[PDB]
């Protein structure tokens, strides 16, 4: 149970990461316009 | 409602802006973001039309 709580909270990250790929994906965009 | 497309990016925000319809956007607000939006694409024409005003072409 333990363990398996600090996998769950590390799940944080994922959508953090999640978030700053969709502003990369919009970044890139920008450069790709250029 | 605004234009048909106006939020293609990040930040719900801006999405926010769109789904809700806001009749204003601020320039302190768009000043904090890029591409606030892109009317970008090779399909079709948006809200206007041509051939008309039979002026110009007579002078």
């Amino acid at each position: 149970e333990t363990k398996v709580d600090r996998i769950l909270s590390s799940q944080s990250l994922i959508q953090t990461i999640k978030n700053d790929i969709v502003g990369l994906k919009a970044g890139m965009a920008t450069l790709e316009g250029m | 409602v605004w234009p048909p497309l106006n939020l293609p990016g990040n930040a719900s925000k801006g999405l926010t802006e769109l789904m809700n319809d806001n009749t204003e956007i601020s320039y302190e607000f768009t000043l904090k973001h890029w591409k606030e939006v892109s009317l970008i694409k090779f399909k079709k024409c948006f809200d206007a039309d041509a051939g008309e005003e039979l002026s110009i072409f007579m002078k």
